[PDB]
């Protein structure tokens, strides 16, 4: 008998291009280019969604096998680039506070969200 | 945006560094456009070489080398590490493509180089590398007026500016340019002041000053009677790279474009084309104004067949490699 407390999903994007989606499934895939890591602007309406999520892979000396990730965390008109070593912000739409929250986990940049919460082991 | 971290070489060898200064030099060998030179371990090494085509001033060939990665672009060709590419070419960081009217290499984090092919070359830097780099674009400290051009707390000439910047062949011995004598022409007819103090830059009399750029004009003037639009296109390029929103100022006559038969040729059209395999790519776009062919609005670009810009409903559907 457990309790009927709601678990977070999960998706994972690390290593050469491994994923495991939030569904469970595992696969592997060496893209080189900007790729939606997630997204709510996906369906019938695009406009009722708000967050989005891209990755790509930063080679941090060369033009050569991967080294680290260039993340883009935009939630709703808000923006920020996760890359190099800490964040930024290019905040272009609406000026109130942010929808966001940011903390250093460890080893992690978390980005909170009140709902979406993104890990970065800043590699 | 990309306020002050653009430089750029156009028409008759206008040179325009980081922070904002213009100064014509008609060098003709290999010099070092911009180059990592203040750190330890060098980023980013671009060199331009300008030459004639019968008369007109082009760059024939460019040099740029990036984080262990060459990149020589030269006879309509790319050479990547030695060997020749075809458009577009891509890994991890760089990407290389025919974009547009162009070739534009981007190296993520270090550099985005523009190459319209004979005449126009355009650098954007991260802010990373303010102060530490040295070349004919500058400094990248901001300050325009005052640190560029002092040797050794002397101030020099554009000439003797790019001839510091010099950098010869192994057994190569180019010499320098003998200082052109004096001007004529002017705007006599009023194109230069008539067309960007006219309605279309409006906006960017705000943000870059165009004093350069009209004497630029002028001078193109003197030269052929068909070259005197570069300068407007740069100032089109400038404008849309410090953040306003140029207006279309092309005429039948004022150096004409043409574009496909559903696509029209625009300033400031939106960089991300929207097109029905990525039909809402323009979204929550970042980049500024960028000139080119684009579509109608409501009929996004059709890349799956490449019949045109198309109606979203009317379009092709790929499964597999095959199309629908
Ligand atoms: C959502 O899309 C439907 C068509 O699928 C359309 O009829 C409706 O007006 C849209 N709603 C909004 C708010 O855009
Ligand atoms: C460019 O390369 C072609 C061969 O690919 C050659 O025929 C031509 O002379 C070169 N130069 C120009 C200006 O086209
Ligand atoms: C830029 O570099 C110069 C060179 O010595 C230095 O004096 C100056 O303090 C630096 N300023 C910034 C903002 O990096
Ligand atoms: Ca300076």
């Amino acid at each position: 008998e457990c309790s009927h407390r709601l678990c977070l999903g999960t998706c994972v994007a690390y290593g050469d291009g491994h994923f495991i989606t939030f569904d469970g499934d595992r696969y592997s895939f060496e893209g080189s280019c900007e790729y939606i890591l997630a997204q709510d602007y996906c369906g019938d309406n695009t406009t009722h969604g708000t967050f989005r999520i891209v990755t790509e892979n930063i080679p941090c000396g060369t033009t050569g096998t991967t080294c680290s990730k260039a993340i883009k965390l935009f939630v709703e008109s808000y923006e920020l680039i996760l890359q190099e070593g800490t964040f930024k912000a290019v905040a272009r739409g609406p000026g109130g506070d942010p929808p966001y929250k940011i903390r250093y986990m460890g080893i992690f940049l978390v980005i909170e969200t009140h709902g979406m919460a993104v890990s970065w082991d800043r590699k | 945006a990309h306020n002050g971290r653009v430089c750029s070489t156009w028409g008759d060898f206008h040179y325009k560094t980081f922070d904002g200064d213009v100064f014509r030099f008609p060098g003709l060998c290999n010099y070092v456009f911009s180059e990592h030179c203040r750190a330890a371990y060098e980023d980013f090494n671009v060199q331009l070489r300008r030459g004639l085509v019968g008369s007109r001033p082009v760059v024939t060939r460019v040099v740029i080398k990036a984080q262990g990665l060459v990149l020589e672009a030269s006879n309509g060709s790319v050479l990547i590490n030695g060997q020749r590419e075809e458009l577009p070419y891509s890994r991890t960081g760089l990407l290389v493509e025919q974009s547009g009217d162009y070739i534009k290499v981007s190296i993520r984090l270090v550099l985005t180089f523009l190459w319209n092919g004979e005449d126009s070359a355009l650098l954007e830097l991260d802010p990373k590398y303010a102060n530490q780099t040295c070349g004919l674009c500058g400094d990248f400290n901001g300050l325009p007026a005052f640190n560029e051009f002092y040797a050794h707390n002397a101030r020099l000439t554009p000439l003797q500016f790019g001839n510091l910047q010099k950098l010869d062949g192994p057994t190569e011995q180019c010499p320098d340019p003998l200082p052109l004598p004096a001007g004529n022409c002017t705007d006599e007819e009023g194109i230069c002041h008539r067309t960007l103090l006219g309605p279309a830059f409006a906006e960017c009399h705000a943000l870059v000053d165009s004093t350069a750029y009209l004497a630029a004009c002028a001078q193109d003037l003197c030269r052929c009677p068909t070259c005197p639009c570069a300068t407007f296109v740069e100032y089109s390029r400038q404008c849309a790279h410090a953040g306003g929103q140029p207006r279309n100022w092309r005429c039948p006559e004022l150096c004409p474009r043409t574009c496909p038969l559903n696509m029209q040729h625009q300033e400031c059209g939106s960089p991300c084309t929207d097109t029905c395999s990525n039909p809402q790519r323009a979204q929550l776009c970042e980049d500024h104004c960028v000139d080119g062919c684009f579509c109608p609005p409501g009929t996004v670009l059709d890349d799956i067949t490449h019949s045109g810009c198309l109606p979203l409903g009317q379009c092709p559907c790929t499964h597999g490699g095959r199309t629908y």
